[PDB]
């Protein structure tokens, strides 16, 4: 029942089943809660993404550093920051304090990194929820794919910005991935290209799927990956955030997504009360009783 | 042949024996025909090329832009701005992407009076074969590209442009990185063959001749045989939108658009320059006319840049 | 032996079909710059040819 998997056609290979149902729904709104965004393109005009094997290359590592920072002084409350591994969130923290960026990013907000220990779990994210509250702001980083990711939704002020810090591919582990995926090539006939988008897709909508819990809720969301940019990722995203993800915020520069951010907050950030939810998105049983619900909610599905 | 000398230095157009009245104006009252919409229309198409904008119209906000897309500011005093349109300033607007019938209907839409046969003739020699192809080199493979077929069969059309094609193909990818097998999404729009390495220096006069003169782009990020020096801009190095934009404009296709950047004195014309040599991560040789420069680049490159000592060299 | 048939299986076709798509666009190239057909459809010529060849 959750709107995180896409595309739909795939799990009935995978899970060799089928469905009598396989349908999506849009999210109906008065006033938009989501603006997904590829913010792919670097100021200096590098292409921001891991396309590199995660091979070390300091260019996009600097204009990761770069959009952090600034966007660590746009978002309000607190931030949710996603790596494609562990070893690559590592490597890019120490690059960021030896650089000094990290020390702009903490005047920015509080800094919580996320590691193995559950002792650390849990105090990042003891600090993190009260420090998003408190006077301060906060800004938890951590992977795209550990359980903080699955344990810890980003509800209301929690993570108001989620950002997906290149497209969330496991390379290590290659045999085992290899060996599923070769089973996959031969008993489902699944391409492990199209495959490994999808897996990494479904991370990158499980971070995005968690920062949004309630109509009085909202998310910024930044993937910071040029692959987002291809109509078959992007195609692979779930329909209903797609419907938001328009085609002007791909591959943007970082000065475009601060910019389009600071008006996003603008328009959102304005009153909006419950009674003013009585005009789109939400049914009283007055419009119950009315046959309107009846007919305008058909459109509101979605099929795959 | 290769400045394109017909526009910029023949000038078709610039008027001979004007009729300029006893006040010494020149009356193009009537060379250019009333128009209505006197109110809601903020241009004046003069026939020698000169443009004159209302900074309080209410669409001054789209024309000027359009002007300045289009044509050579000359003033911009607070309520009227004046403009130029010249040869290098049509095709800048070409290689932009925008269509001879785009530019000429919303200028006759925004000018008060009728365009002049004059410059609309001035236009179309400036935009017809002003850069509707262009010269692609990556992975060193000199690759020749238009956006519309129709331009490339006929330039492939002439003999020694046929003796320039290379039959060549391109390879994909593998698994470990099949983003370049999927580089052949969007081959719509996209025709493109390559052209003997020693041919381009003859072949650039012949399409120049021929009226195609090409838009050169370098692919430096996938070019892999001319290796890199990890070159990387300091974190002291900050780009201002001007200097972000101008370098949009340079390589907002992904390849270094080659070309002139005009940045005025006082400007951080030096980090834009230094960005876009971190950017190549090439071997990149400066110009200059004095030692005075090249000692002042080098200072400049150690302040925003990686580079050595061992690595600059005067 | 099904493992070394299938990769071989596998890669043969890839390799075929991806350069020979490339060979019919270097014919289709071939053709924009020596032929007289229609400019508007020899791309759609060539992605017909190409398309039945990939279905």
């Amino acid at each position: 029942t959750s709107g995180t998997l896409s595309p739909l056609d795939i799990y009935p290979k995978i899970l060799d089943f089928h469905p009598v149902t396989m349908a999506t729904f849009t999210m109906t709104l008065a006033r938009v809660c989501l603006c997904p965004m590829i913010i792919g393109r670097g100021n200096d005009q590098v292409a921001i993404s891991s396309k590199f094997e995660t091979r070390e290359d300091i260019a996009v590592i600097r204009n990761y550093g770069n959009l952090l920072l600034e966007m660590s002084a746009v978002v309000p409350d607190g931030i949710v920051a996603f790596f494609t591994s562990y070893q690559y969130m590592e490597s890019t923290v120490a690059s960021w304090y030896e650089q000094g960026i990290l020390e702009n990013i903490q005047r920015n907000k509080l800094l919580f990194i996320e590691t193995q220990d559950g002792a650390e779990t849990s105090v990042a994210l003891e600090k993190y929820q009260e420090a998003c509250e408190n006077g301060r702001g906060a800004i938890l980083l951590s992977v795209a794919r550990g359980k903080v990711s699955e344990g810890i939704d980003f509800v209301h002020h929690y993570g108001r910005a989620v950002i997906m810090f290149g497209v969330p591919y496991v390379y290590t582990q290659s045999r085992i991935l290899k060996a599923r995926l070769e089973y996959l090539r031969d008993q489902f006939q699944i391409r492990e290209n199209d495959f490994l988008t999808f897996d990494a897709m479904r991370h990158a909508a499980q971070c995005v799927g968690r920062a949004i819990r309630g109509k009085t809720d909202y998310g910024l969301m930044v993937f910071a990956d040029k692959r987002f940019a291809r109509g078959d990722k992007r195609g692979k995203l779930p329909r209903w955030i797609q419907e938001h993800l328009t085609d002007a915020n791909l591959n943007l520069t970082v000065d475009e997504g601060v910019q389009v951010a600071k008006y996003f907050l603008r328009q959102m950030a304005q009153p909006f009360h419950r009674e003013d939810q009585l005009g789109l998105s939400l049914l009283s049983l007055e419009q119950l009783e009315s046959e309107e619900t009846l007919k305008r909610i058909e459109q509101i599905a979605q099929q795959l | 042949p290769q400045e394109a000398v017909p526009s910029a230095a023949g000038k078709q157009v610039d008027e001979s024996g004007t009729k300029v009245d006893e006040y010494g104006a020149k009356d193009y009252r009537l060379q250019m025909p009333l128009k209505d919409d006197h109110t809601s229309r903020p241009l004046w198409v003069a026939p020698d090329g000169h443009i004159f904008l209302e900074a309080f119209s209410p669409v001054y906000k789209y024309a000027q832009d359009f002007l300045v897309a289009i044509a050579e500011p000359v003033c911009r005093p607070t309520h009227v701005h004046e403009y130029k349109l010249t040869a290098y300033s049509l095709y800048a607007a070409v290689s932009v992407g925008l269509q001879t019938s785009d530019i000429t209907e919303y200028l006759r839409k925004l000018s008060k009076t009728g365009v002049p046969d004059g410059i609309m003739q001035f236009i179309k020699l400036c935009t017809v074969s002003y850069g509707k192809v262009k010269l692609v080199l990556k992975h060193n493979r000199y690759f020749v590209e238009s956006c519309h077929p129709d331009v490339i069969q006929h330039l492939l059309q002439d003999p020694v442009i046929r003796e320039c094609r290379l039959r060549n193909s391109e390879l994909f990818d593998f698994y470990e990185q099949m983003d370049k097998d999927e580089e052949e999404e969007e081959e719509t729009q996209t025709v493109s063959f390559e052209v003997k390495q020693e041919m381009i220096e003859e072949l650039q006069k012949r399409c120049i001749h021929l009226e195609y003169p090409l838009l050169a782009e370098y692919d430096f990020r996938n070019d892999s045989v001319n290796p890199d020096i990890n070159i990387d801009l300091k974190p002291t190095a900050v780009l201002r939108p001007y200097q972000e934009k101008s370098l949009r404009k340079m390589f907002g296709n992904g390849r270094a658009r080659s070309g002139v950047i005009v940045l005025p004195c006082g400007a951080g014309k030096s980090l834009v320059g230094v960005t876009a040599a971190c950017t190549v991560r090439k071997r990149c040789l400066v110009l200059g006319n004095s030692a005075v420069s090249v000692e002042q680049w080098k200072a400049q490159f150690k302040m925003w840049s990686t580079i050595d000592d061992s690595q600059i060299c005067r | 032996q099904e493992n070394e048939q299938r990769r071989l299986f596998i890669q043969k076709e890839e390799q075929l079909q991806q350069i020979l798509k490339r060979k019919n666009k270097q014919a289709f190239l071939d053709e924009l710059e020596s032929s007289d057909l229609p400019v508007a459809l020899l791309l759609a010529q060539h992605k017909d040819r190409s398309t039945q060849l990939e279905m």
